[PDB]
């Protein structure tokens, strides 16, 4: 989700974004986590293995239980 | 306040100088900054300074029996001479109060 | 200052606490939007 | 002889000691290094405390020479 | 000659005990520096806190130096 | 003479000891300086524990040197 | 002569065996320094948990101090 | 005479052992206290962790004791 | 008189021996206490590692203890 | 007599040997400790890399054993 | 008689390289266990590793003990 | 006998050389472990590193094993 | 006989020499890895110092090699 | 003969002497490693470094270098 | 012949000394490189402490190497 609405909302088998210390791959039951994100490309592997990109400006990264939540910012 | 002052202006003179050493003048200068920890402390100090100072002539002297630097020795001068400066407060502060 | 809800902890604090000031005032504007 | 060789063993163990004297102030240094990236503007304080804080860490390692000085002649 | 080989590798052990003392000194003021960076408008404890700290790291380097000088002198 | 070696090396192990004391203290230390970065405020508790944590890290070295002076003056 | 020579390498070994003692204590008394910071409100946990910890960490040095005197005096 | 210079110098070996015990058992102190901090509401599983942790750090050094006062007294 | 001093010698070396042991088993033991602070709500899992993984830790110290009794007493 | 020397000192070596193994062991340990804090439901994972891995981390500390009783009955 | 003497501590010595070889498969083991937590999903890439990197931590130790083999039975 | 008792202390010594080396080379191995963690992804540049980085943590320990061959077969 | 002893303790010294190598250049090794994981778009930069640093901790320890081989082979 | 055994006793320290210099540069070359990851922008100010660092931790190296040679060759 | 075997084993350890220096200087080398990572900017105040901090990590190496020169050239 940015500011303005849900940018991804549905099922993902992992997400690869760049924290602030380093490279960040979230996989399912992944231990709860909190980390901001630098900008630049996120990886989403969604739903059965179809993977997707996208140039984020950064933001934060909530881990929990089952889902991983990306709260990015516009800029 | 100003006394210690002219103190410590003349032990860094002393400091700064070197040149030779000053191992016996170190001695000296723990006594005059004195008037456990208070007669023992006190004497380590001051020596410390002046076995810094010797070392500067054990490295010079020895390095020359080699073939038959100065850097390293020129700025250590500066440094001791202000732990002196520095002994003055431990001293001075922990007696004025409480 | 900002009011309490009743890598590191306080580096990801740095950057909330500005963000999240920036969303409650953008909260407002639509809020208020709504409201005219 | 046999009273030289406890003399000149003992400059070597003397010697020995400043393996130890090296690595703590190396301890002290190093964060000042640390220190110098966070704050450039505290370089006042640093520079000030670099002088107090070696200091220190030299005068054993001072007081060690003159002990192997003291083996080696007399 | 042989009583001396004992005094003497005496020393070189006392100087060998003082490879500790720098090294824990040195971790009390690489303290200092790191805080410098944090809080240079706590200078003031700092440094009071300096002089106490390096005290108590100094003391038992300088009781390890008489008893190298009474080994070698005595 | 040989009885001498005995005692002289035993002060020098005794001051080989004091290695460790010195870097105990040292570790207690460290901890003040970088506690009156984060809470310059509860210096009172500070104050008070500085002395009671700094006694106990003394003691032992304290002791170690009365085994050396029995060492060394029989 | 021989025999003390025995006892006396005894007591210097004795003497190292403290340079841990005053390691370990001190690794407990950082933690104390530490957590003052984190809360200076659980202080009242914080102080009776220094008594406890700290007496276990000295315990050890104590029964060394004994074995020491053992040697030494008989 | 010879028999109890090796009686005599095992106390010391024994002694030394001592230097281990006290920090291991220091790290397990110390993590009582950072603990603590974090979580003064879970002091009710510290505690009794606190006796049980710290009774395994002790033991192996009471055996060690045991040995020492062995070598010593037969 | 001289084969026990290689006896004796031997129960020595083996008390240094257990300075390691008490060391890594501490290790072991604030692993948990960090443990219990983070969750509180795992010590059914906490406590039934908290044997296994410490029965680990002390079983070559006692290995250790059977080796000394054996040069001590045959 | 002279012999024997040899042997029980090589007891006494095996013995100190295994200072390090339990030092190895509580590291592999440690982590599975730390381990359950953050992934309590990855037990199961953590449960069977616990036998691996401390089989691997005992196994060098039983043929030092072997080697010590070796040493200590021919 | 004398030769074996010579042998017999080298054996000793032998068991004591091994106090490292330890050390350093833990390293490795200890890695695998943290890895797990963060990312049980790359339990394949792990246990791949484990054998890998398990096998090169024990080698090292296997050429010692031919080599204490060689020592004791020629 | 007297010749080979050096050759065969010398075996021990070099014996106690692997104990580094297993150390160091477990260091390399436990970095490939953490770095699996992070980026499974990387993979093929960590699986390229692994050889060339382990193979530099080997060598010296197989230059040891040619000089304690020279040592224990001339 | 006699001289060759001393040339022979001396490989072994050497052997031991090389612990410390081995220990540092797995350090170096260990960057390698760890820094892969944060940036494999620098693998440019880090295969190209991997070179140069590696060479850097080799060095030292090919010197150690050939001083063994010299009190090896005269 | 005996001459010779001194000399070459002191060829293997010189070679033990090295097991830190090793260790002291690996430090060094492992944060230009750790510094690329972070500022690859930074390698013209890193390589720069990288000459003048590495040259200090190398020199110490290589005068003991001299100093073995001098003990081989007189 | 017997006085030089005293001389000669001095120098080598006043090499086991230089395993220390390389140390502590390793230590300070290594700040520097990380330092310029977070404040390339900086890089003036770095470069004027690389000059100080290094010096004096060098100079007790110094000592050290002309107390081996006197103990190998009277």
């Amino acid at each position: 989700v940015s500011p303005e609405r849900n940018l991804v909302s549905v099922p993902v088998r992992e997400v690869r974004l760049p924290g602030a210390d380093g490279d960040l791959t979230a996989m399912p039951g992944h231990a709860p986590a909190i980390v901001n994100l630098r900008p630049g490309l996120v990886t989403v592997v969604a739903g059965d293995g179809s993977e997707t990109e996208f140039a984020v400006t950064g933001g934060f990264a909530e881990i929990n239980n089952e889902s991983v939540t990306l709260l990015a910012e516009r800029g | 306040x100003x006394x210690x002052x002219x103190x410590x202006x003349x032990x860094x003179x002393x400091x700064x100088x070197x040149x030779x050493x000053x191992x016996x003048x170190x001695x000296x200068x723990x006594x005059x900054x004195x008037x456990v920890i208070e007669l023992i402390s006190y004497f380590v100090r001051p020596v410390s300074h002046s076995i810094r100072l010797a070392g500067n002539i054990m490295a010079g002297h020895a390095v020359i029996k080699v073939f038959a630097m100065y850097g390293l020795e020129v700025l250590v001068c500066l440094i001791q001479a202000y732990v002196f400066t520095i002994l003055t407060c431990v001293y001075l502060k922990d007696a004025l109060h409480p | 200052p900002a009011v309490i809800e009743e890598p590191d902890e306080n580096a990801i604090l740095n950057d909330l606490l500005p963000r999240s000031v920036a969303t409650q005032v953008f909260a407002a504007l639509l809020e208020n939007a709504a409201s005219e | 002889n046999l009273g030289q060789l406890g003399q000149y063993l003992g400059a070597g163990l003397a010697c020995v000691g400043m393996a130890g004297a090296a690595m703590g102030v190396g301890n002290v240094a190093g964060n000042y290094l640390a220190g110098a990236l966070r704050n450039p503007s505290a370089a006042a304080s640093q520079t000030a405390t670099l002088f107090i804080g070696m200091a220190f860490a030299e005068a054993l390692g001072i007081f060690s020479f003159l002990v192997a000085l003291l083996l080696l002649f007399a």
